[PDB]
């Protein structure tokens, strides 16, 4: 019957909202990582080069 | 008396705190109160080598400033004496410096004059 149909009618749109929330919750996890990984590695590239050149320079000073 | 002029120019040190709280400038006599068994000594030749005479930031260059590092110890122990050889000698950091240093072992008489030299 139709009564319980309204109970149906309520659930289906909620199934979709769990998903929409979820979708955003996977993506964000993904995106938090994207910037973070990229941003440290830059710094560690940077740092390693300087920690080299200045030595070689100081070596040139020898 | 008519030669001297009141300070007007910072100089960087390679140390932070000792430029922030108390800020290095040229023609400044900064006493550095040490105590007994301490690595004062270290932080000397340490921040020594770090040093580079600088006022770039003010709007000047740094090309026409010769950097003269003059180093003088006294009363040096076997141990310490090599730390010296370690810093200058590390690379060519004697590339801008001279040592002078009357050991305890050495006469205390010659000692006296020691500074007066580099002075």
């Amino acid at each position: 019957s139709k009564l319980e149909a309204i109970l149906s009618q309520e659930v289906e749109a909620e199934i979709q909202a769990l998903l929409q929330e979820a979708e955003a919750k996977a993506e964000a996890v993904k995106r938090e990582a994207e910037e973070k990984a990229k941003a440290l590695l830059q710094a560690r590239e940077r740092a390693l080069e300087a920690q080299y050149r200045a030595a070689l320079r100081r070596a040139e000073s020898a | 008396p008519v030669a001297r002029r009141k300070p007007e120019q910072f100089i960087q040190t390679g140390i932070s705190t000792i430029d922030v709280m108390n800020t290095l400038v040229r023609g400044q006599k900064l006493p550095i109160f040490s105590g007994s068994g301490l690595p004062a000594n270290e932080i000397a030749a340490q921040i020594a080598r770090q040093a580079t005479v600088r006022p770039d930031l003010s709007g000047e260059g740094e090309k026409e400033e010769p950097f003269a590092v003059v180093f003088a110890a006294m009363g040096i122990t076997q141990r310490e004496l090599s730390y010296f050889i370690q810093e200058f000698e590390r690379t060519g950091a004697l590339s801008r410096s001279v040592l002078f240093l009357n050991k305890a072992d050495d006469p205390t008489i010659e000692r006296i004059l020691t500074p007066r030299m580099a002075l």
